[PDB]
């Protein structure tokens, strides 16, 4: 995250790392949407253009977590992965057209104080909350500069913007699956996600009824924080019907 | 049935530093 | 990263 700030403890308490194995590293972002069930971005584990094509037992999910390096004893909780599941129609090929996957858990995860689950939209909250102007929040542990690491989860609130002016600000062909935040150059405030968290989510308090629900997921952008570019999201609720699917049959 | 409610915000009726933020620009 | 058990 590019011009955030700090988490407080348990802001975001469906925030999941993505977390390789060997060697150890941050992969991605995620989030919590059931004890069993974690959303995320499916470019985080399907990639063929740079050779990228992790399987469950590449990778640990790490749930409840504030500090980036540390192992939080008696807070955080390490799940394993039982069964990936990557968007049929996911374009890697092109513009990451569907970038969305779920990780089903071996284990059901305990909820605390750090670890609760987002909502996901349904027609009516998206109709009202995915609008030019409003404002979402992106929450990860990736890149504090376009080109460093923090200490701590990241957070920004970025403006969802128009989508033609989406579309002029890039060369990539935009689909009805992605949606763009950020401010503009006019607006003088800054604020982007970055190289790390991808597959994290992009969430809205809704005003009706005070519950957080999850619009985004981090998907992609060119370079970080730019003057002129905004950051792209996978359109959560065009895509739902897939995640009912998957979690009713699996 | 409790998604998205916080146990340290919502929960316990308490805000955290930047949410007053987003609702203010849910203007419609 | 530190070291998880
Ligand atoms: C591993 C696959 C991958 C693909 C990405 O995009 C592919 C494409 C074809 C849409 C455009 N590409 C020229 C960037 C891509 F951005 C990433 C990229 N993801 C990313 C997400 C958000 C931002 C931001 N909001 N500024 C920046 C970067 C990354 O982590 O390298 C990763
Ligand atoms: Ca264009
Ligand atoms: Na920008």
């Amino acid at each position: 995250i590019v011009e955030g700030s700090d988490a407080e403890i348990g802001m975001s308490p469906w925030q999941v790392m993505l977390f390789r194995k060997s060697p150890q590293e941050l992969l991605c972002g995620a989030s919590l949407i059931s004890d069993r069930w974690v959303l995320t971005a499916a470019h985080c584990l399907l990639y063929p253009p740079w050779d990228k094509n992790f399987t469950e037992n590449d990778l640990l999910v790490r749930i409840g977590k504030h500090s980036r390096t540390r192992y939080e004893r008696n807070i955080e909780k390490i799940s394993m992965l039982e069964k990936i599941y990557i968007h049929p129609r996911y374009n890697w090929r092109e513009n990451l057209d569907r970038d969305i996957a779920l990780m089903k858990l071996k284990k059901p995860v305990a909820f605390s104080d750090y670890i609760h689950p987002v909502c996901l939209p349904d027609r009516e909250t998206a109709a009202s909350l995915l609008q030019a102007g409003y404002k979402g929040r992106v929450t990860g542990w990736g890149n504090l500069k376009e080109t460093g690491q923090p200490s701590v989860l990241q957070v920004v609130n970025l403006p969802i913007v128009e989508r033609p002016v989406c579309k002029d600000s890039t060369r990539i062909r935009i689909t009805d699956n992605m949606f763009c935040a950020g401010y503009k150059p006019d607006e003088g405030k800054r604020g982007d996600a970055c190289e790390g968290d991808s597959g994290g989510p992009f969430v809205m308090k809704s005003p009706f009824n005070n519950r957080w629900y999850q619009m985004g997921i981090v998907s992609w952008g060119e370079g970080c924080d730019r003057d002129g570019k905004y950051g792209f999201y996978t359109h959560v609720f065009r895509l739902k019907k897939w995640i009912q699917k998957v979690i009713d049959q699996f | 049935a409790d998604c998205g409610l916080r146990p340290l915000f919502e929960k316990k009726s308490l805000e955290d530093k930047t949410e007053r933020e987003l609702l203010e620009s849910y203007i419609d | 990263f530190e070291e998880i058990p």
